[PDB]
């Protein structure tokens, strides 16, 4: 994985983003609307089980209690939920409140985990964003178009605006993520080794990692105006707010509305006020971790016989410019015949990255169409093909680094590779020639322990 | 991505509800909603696309409290998984919005039910084995349903809340074996009143008979002994051990089997002192009677 | 998107060549590719990917259609 | 020799029989033609038919 | 994933309570004798007819 | 010649499409699905306690490709389930497992109640080799000669399941029929393809029936149907006396490490040793052993409870389902009884008793689990209380 | 190849089935040898689930059947020459007495 | 009924007001409490491996024994107020278990 790996499971990268945040922020993201995002995401059931104890207890209880609920034939199971108890950081340990190592939970998390389960109040029902009530009376398949347009233009960024000219600044906001990567002979970004297979799933998982992406500059943003607005199309439809939103904003809502607007989870309608609906694609983000669907037919079906792969071709307008990003193929006479002389064209994609898992999950899981009407394995013998090609790119290295030589004893040259491996500027060693590479960046300080010794 | 289900039996009771409060308590009728509203909201809590069902268990009849048997919840069904026609309410579960309708369905349903009550009959009880009877039905629709892809992991809560009446407790015995094809558990959480024939659905199926001591200690005996998720209940031991042992002995006589036998060829269970019939038709040899009278 | 069977065309080529149906030849398309390779030269039948065919010179020591 | 017909006699692969060169394989107590790389026994008979 | 799992074991039926017998020759002759003597007569079962 | 007619049926199996705009494949199916034959016939005994031995073949015949290419393994694998749904709805009888083979009739497992020893038993026949020749009297007179120490009040049937060879007959057993019959002993055959005739009539004469496998769905059903005890009436084989009625216990207080355990070494029940849970006790010897309803070895005699033994037995007693009326006016409350929606499809189903509109999915739960009517209950006791 | 015939007096009464299994017969002389109980209680209940099926193959001559159990296996059997065939240790002559 | 029936209706009665949160929370006080005396906790089985040691089958044959000969002990006592299945040679068999 490259950059991907977060991203697949929600709960996890929410503890790792929470982790480095500010002591002030963090106070008011201990919400009411927050309570319910820390538990669902979650799967095993004693991390799940934990936050109703500390609910209806009011005084902190010791880690004797925690020892002996595990009866006997439990305590394996513990220390897998060790250490997720750091991850959401809600909790604390004290001295001795009533016996030994007292554990409490944070009591203003507590306060507002009451309001969304059993207490309640009034200022839960005055806030926007979180409740909103309007109901919805527009065409819903008329406004499923715009979802699918959002989501079209970032592909044509990562290819090279073929035909979009949208003053949309979304072409360095996924840079930062390790998406996309700027062209050194050029100006259009093109896209890196991670970003293949994020056009292979299709799921909207990705969308949630662009909206705490501008919350990681940590200069001018908060979250609890980010959480508690990205509430909004976690509901379903039938959750939107009318005009409600337009009295009660300010100018870092609007900021955060129009970024949201353009992922493809929201749709706003003109003038960026009025009236806002989310998209059909944020139901699939809270169903699960990832999603399918987009065809009734199929009538795509590669071949398993030789072994240029002949991909699947006629389908609609998203396979035309994904299967040339990929790496380019060729098309002959009839109906885009894609993928016929696969030999030097993948080569070419392969010398930027390490683009190994992406191919073959695109050949494999593209469609679903030998798994249902076959039944042996989808590749036949090109799985070793395919790994041969990736180690063409390891016969050399363009790096960089001086060498040491002439030296005078063997048991002094021992201690010389530990100076260049403990700072992290050692390469490669060799005690048979007394030959050391050192990286020009850590130069300084290996000619000083030399003249030392 | 994973569904759950909950069949609560209330055992709705005008009579020893209109009686407990007399001897001052704090935990009555109006009280006892507010455990399904805990508990409805609790199960949830841990998973928005799951669903709810409350069975009660009056005098009469096992009347449905959610969903009801009027005009809108019967016919319509309120569910989580039904999009269209349901959606002013059904679209911010992650709060108080389709909690809350989910308790006024009981609210609503309860009304028609203790308006008719005049128990101008005399006494008939509550007829308790009726409740189980209506739980298999409902949970055996849904699941040929969502039996594609998902699963449904679900459970059967029951509180006891009073005695029995003149009903065969034969008919109590038959919803045990039904559930057990389902590989379905069966709980049981009573409150003052005890009988042998509810702890046996804890025994066969495996659940646990868990005894309430005071009213008001509720909260605490539902949530993780009786957790629908039944993930950790094979080592989680809060309740405490089950020392008394209650099963069933003869049918129709009065006296406790422990070696005797049938009347003759049915399976009336009677006793070893019978050298004729009893109380059918049947006929028997004396090859037997003139050995076991002796000794 | 109506039916099954009507589906797998010959996907026609502006140059003179038709994609006729090899996914699954099994024993009734077997026999209706065989009077379409009766004019061009016997290109690869038996495989999985696409039967080509053509019209030139064997159109005529072939069948009698 | 422990008088009991040990030793397994010599195995010797492709045999032809009848523009059939299979493999005829000598066990112990019985001849197997097995039928090249199979599981089953064509020409099945043991030593005493002979 | 799977790639050579194991083996699914699976042993039950055990016994082995001790020695199976230190001889079967003269020991063996010595209690036929002995079943041979105590049977004299007849009138033997659970009294059928 | 081959060409003057294999071109000309080209042009007709080509134009295959046009006999698709005909509702020939469709008339056909609709008709074959109404086709609901009612033969219902009283299977029910009230003799509680069964004896089997079922006779499996194990000739070289159980090898052909007719449902599946092993029929070997068809056979064993579908029999545990037999087995596991035998002590589900009679736990209090046993079963057992004969084989046959080499011309020899071998005796795999003995008379015992265990459920885990019959379904380990037939996982081991796998690679037992199938020789053939198999003989039909030799694994019946051997199962005769122990059903004879059964006392006279059970059923004592005998179920016997070959590869359905023609006439399994080994040497006139015709013979063998007149002296079955004084043994009060009952034998049920299980065809699989070709019909036995030799068979039919020891089935008749006996008392059982006759019906062979068509499918891999009609054999499944059949099993059902001997679950339930044979449908008969005698007056020699109705005499039982001491019933043992065991208690379960825990044989703990409040932790289960803490105490001895059960089914341990110094423990009296020495016959499935290990590390349990709990077992059963007999009330007239107090000797704790495993809980499966197994013949005990102090008294002579097997248990049967009540709670989760006996009941199993009265619990498939009412085998009865629902009946239908139709109308052309649509009307009928159209609230089920139990889970409330219909189907509103054409599904009336009433009741006999208390008049109840069910779906399609209550009633065939009450064929098959519930046994009853949820409506008897809010309605019988209603006039005695 | 070569083979072995047994040549051994058989007996009818149930004491050969304590004799053909060792370990069967040291249960018999740790009860009734050892005068702890009597000899009519060990052929009641111990030993009455064993006896009863090996009463069977005391006289069972290969097969009881002729018509189908056996005239499917008596096709090899009655090919009595020469050549290099043997006897096997099983009583194969005795198909003979039932033919001829 | 009627009177019980009116504090239903108004939802706000039990809906701000937790009366019976505070006291559940003190029947889980008390419930860990109670588990807290069990020092015999995984100690109560250490006695399991020299147990199939050291009789081997000095006790474990005489154990097996008891409910063998205690099983016609049971038949037999039906068989004495009959006086049709009682024998008098089973007299000395009685006397010989109670001495031995
Ligand atoms: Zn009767
Ligand atoms: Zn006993
Ligand atoms: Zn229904
Ligand atoms: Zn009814």
């Amino acid at each position: 994985s490259r950059g991907l790996n977060r991203v697949h499971l929600q709960c996890r990268n929410l503890q790792e983003f929470l982790g480095g945040l500010s002591p002030g922020v963090l106070d008011r993201l201990y919400g009411h609307p927050a309570t319910c995002l820390a538990v669902f995401r979650e799967l095993p059931s004693l991390a799940k089980n934990w936050v109703m104890r500390m609910l209806f207890l009011e005084q902190p209880l010791p880690q004797a209690a925690v020892a002996l609920w595990v009866k006997k034939e439990f305590s394996k199971a513990q220390e897998e939920s060790t250490g997720l108890l750091s991850g959401l950081r809600i909790w604390h340990t004290q001295l001795l409140p009533g016996g030994l190592q007292g554990l409490i939970l944070n009591p203003i998390f507590r306060q507002n985990l009451r309001i969304a389960l059993l207490g309640g109040g009034k200022a839960w029902s005055d806030d926007t964003s979180q409740l909103g009530p309007d109901k919805h009376a527009r065409d819903v398949p008329s406004l499923d178009k715009y979802a699918e347009e959002r989501w079209e233009v970032v592909l044509h960024f990562m290819v090279g605006s073929p035909s979009a000219a949208v003053s949309q600044d979304l072409a360095q906001l996924l840079s930062q993520a390790g998406l996309m990567k700027s062209t050194e002979p050029g100006e259009p970004p093109c896209i890196t080794s991670a970003g293949f297979q994020f056009l292979l799933l299709d799921t909207p998982a990705q969308l949630w990692y662009f909206m705490l992406q501008y919350l990681q500059t940590a200069q001018s943003r908060g979250m609890d105006l980010v959480e508690i607005l990205s509430f909004l199309f976690q509901l379903s439809f039938s959750t939107l707010g009318k005009d409600y939103s337009v009295e009660g904003m300010s100018d870092s809502l609007l900021n955060f509305l129009q970024h949201l607007r353009e992922f493809g989870l929201v749709f706003q309608r003109k003038r960026k006020s009025r009236r806002y609906y989310p998209t059909r694609l944020a139901i699939n983000l809270s169903s699960g971790v990832s999603g399918a669907g987009g065809t009734v037919h199929q009538p795509g079906f590669i071949v398993v016989e030789t072994n240029y792969r002949l991909y699947a071709y006629t389908e609609s307008e998203l396979q035309i410019a994904l299967i040339a990003l990929f790496s380019e193929m060729l098309y002959r006479f009839p109906n885009m015949v894609v993928a016929q002389v696969t030999r030097e064209s993948v080569q070419q994609a392969i010398a930027s990255g390490i683009t190994a898992q992406q191919i073959i999950h695109f050949l494999r899981t593209r469609a679903h169409p030998v798994m249902l009407k076959q039944t042996p394995v989808l590749p036949p013998t090109i799985t070793d093909q395919i790994r041969l090609w990736e180690l063409e790119r390891d016969r050399l290295r363009f790096t960089e680094g001086v060498l040491y030589n002439q030296f005078l004893s063997q048991v002094d040259f021992e201690l010389l590779l530990a100076h260049a491996r403990e700072l992290g500027v050692l390469v490669f060693e060799n005690s048979a020639k007394r030959l050391m590479v050192v990286t020009p960046a850590g130069h300084s300080d290996v000619k000083r322990f030399w003249k030392r010794q | 991505d994973e569904l759950n289900l909950l069949v609560i039996v209330v055992d709705a009771n005008p009579i020893w509800w209109g009686k407990q409060a007399l001897k001052e308590s704090q935990f009555t009728l109006s009280k006892c909603i507010d455990a399904v509203m805990v508990l409805g909201n609790s199960h949830l809590f841990m998973n928005r696309s799951n669903k709810l069902a409350v069975i009660a268990s009056h005098i009469q009849e096992s009347r449905f409290l959610y969903p009801g048997k009027n005009g809108r919840l019967g016919d319509f069904f309120g569910d989580p998984g039904n999009p269209p026609e349901f959606n002013p309410s059904g679209s911010k579960d992650g709060k108080y919005e389709l909690l809350t309708s989910a308790n006024e369905v009981i609210v609503e349903e309860i009304k028609d039910l203790m308006t008719k009550s005049d128990i101008k009959g005399q006494h008939t009880e509550t007829l308790l084995a009726g409740s189980l009877a209506k739980a298999l039905c409902y949970i055996h629709r849904m699941n040929k349903e969502v039996k594609d892809n998902q699963e449904m992991k679900s459970r059967i809560l029951v509180i006891k809340a009073a005695e029995d009446s003149a009903l065969q407790y034969m008919n109590f015995m038959n919803v045990i074996f039904a559930a057990q094809k389902q590989n379905i558990l069966i709980d049981a959480c009573v409150l003052d009143s005890d009988s042998g024939l509810l702890q046996q659905a804890c025994d066969i199926t495996g659940g646990l008979y868990l005894k309430v001591p005071q009213m008001p200690s509720l909260l605490q005996y539902l949530l993780w002994v009786f957790l629908p998720d039944q993930d950790q209940r094979s080592q989680l031991i809060l309740p405490p051990p089950v020392h008394v042992d209650y099963r069933a002995a003869c049918f129709c006589h009065r006296n406790l089997i422990e070696i005797g036998y049938v009347c003759s060829v049915c399976l009336s269970i009677f006793c070893n002192f019978s050298p004729i019939c009893t109380t059918c038709e049947t006929a028997f040899k004396i090859s037997l009677p003139p050995v076991l009278k002796a000794k | 998107l109506k039916d099954d069977h009507t589906s797998r065309p010959l996907w026609v080529a502006p140059d003179g060549h038709i994609f006729l149906e090899a996914f699954s030849p099994v024993y009734k398309y077997a026999q209706d590719f065989l009077v379409a390779i009766a004019e061009p030269v016997c290109r690869p039948t038996h495989v999985h990917e696409y039967k080509l065919t053509a019209y030139s010179l064997y159109a005529a020591v072939s069948v009698g259609l | 020799m422990a008088t009991s017909s040990e030793e397994v006699l010599l195995i010797v692969k492709k045999v032809r029989q009848k523009k059939q060169d299979g493999a005829l394989y000598l066990m112990a107590e019985r001849i197997a033609w097995a039928p090249e790389g199979k599981d089953r026994f064509t020409i099945s008979h043991m030593y005493a038919d002979i | 994933d799977m790639k050579e799992g194991g083996i699914d074991m699976d042993a039950f039926q055990e016994r082995e309570e001790g020695h199976a017998g230190p001889d079967d020759n003269e020991e063996v002759m010595r209690a036929l004798l002995i079943h041979e003597k105590k049977t004299s007569s007849a009138m033997a079962g659970s009294v059928g007819a | 010649r081959w060409e003057g007619g294999y071109e000309r049926t080209w042009e007709i199996l080509k134009e295959d499409e046009s006999g698709s705009l005909k509702a020939t494949i469709e008339d056909i199916l609709f008709k074959a699905k109404r086709k609901r034959v009612f033969e219902h016939h009283g299977q029910v005994r009230l003799g509680m306690m069964r004896h089997l031995y079922v006779v499996v073949d194990g000739s070289r015949t159980m090898e052909d490709q007719d449902l599946k290419p092993n029929r070997l393994t068809c056979t064993l694998k579908l029999l545990e389930y037999f087995v596991e749904e035998y002590f589900d709805q009679n736990p209090i009888s046993q079963i057992g497992i004969i084989v046959t083979k080499s011309k020899r009739a071998e005796k795999l497992t003995e008379l015992s109640g265990n459920p885990r020893k019959h379904i380990t038993s037939l996982k081991k026949a796998v690679d037992m080799t199938c020789h053939g020749e198999p003989s039909l009297y030799n694994s019946l007179s051997i199962a005769m000669q122990t059903l004879k120490h059964m006392p006279g009040h059970t059923s004592r049937e005998v179920l016997i399941i070959f590869s359905s060879l023609t006439t399994c007959d080994p040497s006139n057993i015709y013979d063998l029929i007149k002296t079955l019959k004084a043994a009060k002993i009952r034998v049920s055959v299980i065809g699989l393809s070709a019909e036995v005739r030799v068979c039919t009539v020891l089935a008749r004469e006996t008392g059982g029936t006759y019906h062979v496998i068509l499918d891999e769905s009609h054999y499944k059903e059949l099993l059902t149907h001997h679950v339930s005890p044979p449908p008969a009436s005698s007056s020699s084989e109705c005499s039982l006396i001491r019933m043992g009625f065991p208690q379960h216990t825990i044989a703990s207080l409040s932790d289960q490490d803490a105490k001895p355990s059960f089914s341990m070494a110094h423990l009296d029940g020495n016959t499935e040793p290990g590390l349990t849970l709990g077992g059963y006790f007999c009330p007239q010897c107090r000797a704790k052993y495993c809980e499966l309803p197994v013949e005990c070895k102090i008294c002579g005699l097997t248990l049967v409870s009540a709670p989760h033994l006996a009941r199993s037995y009265h619990h498939l007693f009412p085998l009865d389902a629902f009946q239908e009326i139709p109308l052309e006016e649509y009307n009928g409350e159209r609230f089920c009884y139990g889970c409330q929606g219909e189907l509103k499809d054409q599904h009336v189903y009433v009741c006999a008793v208390c008049q109840n509109v069910f779906c399609v999915d209550c009633d065939v739960f009450v064929h098959d689990s519930l046994h009853c009517c949820p409506g008897c209950i809010h309605k019988i006791p209603a006039p005695s209380g | 190849p070569k083979f072995k015939r047994k040549a051994n007096k058989e007996l009818e009464e149930k004491n050969r089935m304590l004799q053909e299994d060792p370990v069967l017969f040291q249960l018999y002389k740790d009860l009734v040898v050892s005068q702890v109980i009597s000899a009519e209680e060990f052929w009641a209940n111990r030993l009455n689930v064993n006896a009863t099926d090996s009463s069977s193959t005391s006289n069972h001559k290969q097969d009881v059947g002729i018509s189908a159990a056996f005239l499917a296996d008596v096709r090899p059997q009655t090919d009595g020459c020469n050549g290099l065939r043997y006897n096997l240790t099983s009583d194969i002559i005795e198909s003979i007495f039932r033919t001829y | 009924i009627i009177n019980s029936f009116q504090s239903i209706r108004q939802e706000m009665e039990a809906y701000t007001p937790k009366l019976t949160q505070v006291l559940s929370s003190s029947a889980a006080s008390s419930t860990i409490t109670a588990l807290s005396p069990g020092g015999a906790l995984m100690q109560g089985g250490t006695q399991q491996a020299i147990n199939q040691m050291v009789p081997n089958d000095i006790q474990s044959e005489l154990k097996h024994l008891y409910v063998a000969v205690g099983e016609l002990l049971r038949h037999f006592w039906s068989c004495f107020p009959v006086n049709t299945p009682f024998l008098e040679e089973k007299v000395v068999k009685m006397k010989s278990n109670l001495e031995r």
